[PDB]
RNA sequence: UGCGCAGAUACCGGGAGGAACGCCGAUGGCGAAGGCAGCCACCUGGUCCACCCGUGACGCUGAGGCGCGAAAGCGUGGGGAGCAAACCGGAUUAGAUACCCGGGUAGUCCACGCCCUAAACGAUGCGCGCUAGGUCUCUGGGUCUCCUGGGGGCCGAAGCUAACGCGUUAAGCGCGCCGCCUGGGGAGUACGGCCGCAAGGCUGAAACUCAAAGGAAUUGACGGGGGCCCGCACAAGCGGUGGAGCAUGUGGU
């Protein structure tokens, strides 16, 4: 499987308002993908976590979703 | 059998019907090593069944056996304290042994006086679907589908 | 007496029981079944067989109200959580979709000693 | 046991309230220790790097003192969802003052004030200097296969250690300073003292008694430990014994 950073452009890791890019870093559910799947660095993931959470308080990214399978 | 598969014994074909199933049935009738007695019992019973009914005794032997074969049984398995009666299928080999054994043990519970009389009559009843053998088979198949709730313990 | 003909079927699957509710698309229930509704009483209620028979009882109870299309919601883990779904598929109800909505807290409430 | 026909469980919607922050999440980070996980803002401490700019030995340790100090517990006033000592039941059991199940008070949370213990652990005081490397990682800087600082890991040179192991994050080589040990039990007891509302803490003996107490490692036994594997050990199956009468041997008388 490819990683998210690999298939992506030059984006601002701090911009909490960009949903189009942040939604790429959530799972099927609303969870935050581990660095193994996001391809980010330790620092980069540390920043993404915060900006995703900020965006979740704004109603932009979800806290959790429902799994359609099984 | 802890090491190997314990291969099945290959019986000798029947001296009369050239058929192995018959030889095995004779073996289950035989007691105290009297195979001549058992064979004369079986064959005189073949005369009985072939006369009192005008059909070939071979086909009736096979049919009677076939109607006693159980397709499912129950086996205990030790699970978290007291064990459970757990249904599962029956090996074709085991269907064989069980059906023949049940046939003989049932025939000797018959009221008839002579051996070959009981053998013939039980063969006829079991081939028609009645008779004690078919009741042991129907009761075992009742053991499955009753404890069916444990179908996840298959093993 | 309702004629919904389409709705939701909720599979609540715990280790001690599996119970099925069947509702209209607005969530309001129609009929339901459970492990105790069919004959079983004790531990046998949490078995996958009882999950099958509960699912089927509730599906037949849905037929009389006209149900054909069903969306399946699933909450919980336990034996016969899958078996209840597989019974729901061959129940004659066409299964529209299947979702797992099992509620997990974000570490809010202290569990019983049993769950630590 | 409990709850449910006064309609529970399951499902949808609305509302209240308390507590804790899923994923990120790490073998990760920060802190002197205790300890610190949603998010935003304010106030605020430590720490690291680069420049080589300023002061000019201003340093290290540290008996007393003073401040901090998980949980539990104490006082007053709140609060009180979930859990839950004590306690009330239900089971289990030889018994069950327990493990399991249904409940439930303190408490767990807040404020303010007490208490000062701990497997408070790296069971390893602080500071400096010297002694091969290799590898993973967090975070700075650089002429950015790499080089160079500061943390966190794993192997391992020299060396040390009783051994396990330690090994530039020393348990190696040295130096300064503080704290502490001196056989097991009696005993963290007794007395006095200081402190505390209390519970209790800090200090801390003796008589008496014993030929031990202990550390690490070794072979072996054992495990209601693990992996693997045999035997009529189980299973599948056939015939028996246990019952009768008798033969015979033994116990008892
Ligand atoms: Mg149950
Ligand atoms: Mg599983
Ligand atoms: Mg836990
Ligand atoms: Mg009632
Ligand atoms: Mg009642
Ligand atoms: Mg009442
Ligand atoms: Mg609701
Ligand atoms: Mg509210
Ligand atoms: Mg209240
Ligand atoms: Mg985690
Ligand atoms: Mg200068
Ligand atoms: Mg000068
Ligand atoms: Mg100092
Ligand atoms: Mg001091
Ligand atoms: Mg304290
Ligand atoms: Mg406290
Ligand atoms: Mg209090
Ligand atoms: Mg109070
Ligand atoms: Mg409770
Ligand atoms: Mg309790
Ligand atoms: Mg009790
Ligand atoms: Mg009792
Ligand atoms: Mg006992
Ligand atoms: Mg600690
Ligand atoms: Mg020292
Ligand atoms: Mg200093
Ligand atoms: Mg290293
Ligand atoms: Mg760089
Ligand atoms: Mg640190
Ligand atoms: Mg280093
Ligand atoms: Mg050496
Ligand atoms: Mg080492
Ligand atoms: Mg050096
Ligand atoms: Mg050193
Ligand atoms: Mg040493
Ligand atoms: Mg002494
Ligand atoms: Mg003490
Ligand atoms: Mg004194
Ligand atoms: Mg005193
Ligand atoms: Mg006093
Ligand atoms: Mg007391
Ligand atoms: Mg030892
Ligand atoms: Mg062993
Ligand atoms: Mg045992
Ligand atoms: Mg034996
Ligand atoms: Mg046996
Ligand atoms: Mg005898
Ligand atoms: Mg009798
Ligand atoms: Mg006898």
């Amino acid at each position: 499987k490819a990683k998210v950073k690999a298939t992506l452009g030059e984006f601002d890791l701090r911009d909490y308002r960009n949903v189009e890019v942040l939604k790429r870093f959530l799972s099927e559910t609303g969870k935050i993908l581990p660095r193994r799947r996001t391809g980010l660095s330790a620092k980069e993931q540390r920043i993404l976590a915060k900006t995703i959470k900020r965006a979740r308080i704004l109603g932009l990214l979800p806290f959790t979703e429902k799994l359609v399978r099984k | 059998a802890r090491r190997r598969r314990a291969e099945v014994r290959q019986l000798q074909p029947d001296l009369v019907y050239g058929d192995v199933l018959v030889t095995a049935f004779i073996n289950k009738i035989m007691r105290d090593g009297k195979k001549n007695l058992a064979a004369r019992i079986f064959y005189d019973a073949c005369k009985i069944i072939q006369e009192k009914t005008g059909q070939e005794p071979l086909k009736v032997f096979k049919q009677a056996v076939e109607n006693v074969k159980p397709r499912m049984e129950v086996r205990s398995r030790r699970v978290g304290g007291a064990n459970y009666q757990v249904p599962m299928e029956v090996s074709p080999r085991r269907q064989q042994s069980l059906a023949l054994r049940w046939l003989v043990q049932a025939a000797n519970q018959r009221p008839e006086r002579r051996a070959a009389v009981r053998i013939a009559h039980e063969l006829m009843d079991a081939a028609e679907g009645k008779g004690g053998a078919v009741k042991k088979k129907e009761d075992v198949e009742r053991m499955a589908e009753a404890n069916r709730a444990y179908a996840h313990y298959r093993w | 007496k309702r004629q919904v003909a389409s709705g939701r079927a909720y599979i609540h699957a715990s280790y001690n029981n599996t119970i099925v509710t069947i509702t209209d698309p607005d969530g309001n229930p129609i009929t339901w079944s459970s492990g105790g509704v069919i004959g079983y009483k004790g531990s046998r209620k949490g078995t996958p067989y009882a999950a099958q028979l509960a699912a089927l009882d509730a599906a037949k109870k849905a037929m009389a109200y006209g149900m054909q299309s069903v969306d399946v919601i699933v909450r919980g883990t336990g034996a016969g959580r899958e078996q209840a779904i597989r019974a729901l598929q061959a129940s004659g109800l066409q299964v529209k979709s299947i979702v797992d909505d099992t509620p997990v807290p974000h570490n809010g409430c202290r569990p019983k000693k049993k769950f630590r």
